[PDB]
């Protein structure tokens, strides 16, 4: 995702003999990830016959 | 009458006969049950199907 960074600067001194110059603006870059997990587990079924529960 | 007895067999082939006497009437036996008593599965890849009994 981008953003747009805000202005900053001098003022000037505003005088004649010279002119003056325009300035400018800039962007920036922002990342993140995607992650993704899981597990299983079992059992036996004899044991489950004959432990008196499941 | 049943064919099927232990027999057991000496040298110069001579045999020797069982023959349990029992006349009782009786002793005793019970059924139970597993879980899943009886299931059916299938091989898709290949063409197969089963039975189980345990």
């Amino acid at each position: 995702m981008p953003y747009w960074n805000d202005l900053d600067g001098d003022s000037q001194v505003l005088n004649d003999t010279d002119d003056l110059v325009p300035q400018k603006i800039n962007a920036g870059q922002d990342k993140a990830v995607l992650i993704l997990r899981g597990n299983a587990w079992s059992s036996h079924d004899l044991a489950a016959t004959l432990s008196g529960s499941d | 009458v049943d064919d099927s007895m232990p027999v057991e067999t000496l040298e110069d082939g001579t045999k020797v006969f069982t023959s349990y006497l029992f006349g009782a009437g009786a002793l005793g036996y019970a059924e139970g049950q597993p879980e899943v008593p009886t299931e059916t599965a299938r091989n898709a890849l290949g063409s197969q199907d089963i039975l189980i009994n345990r």
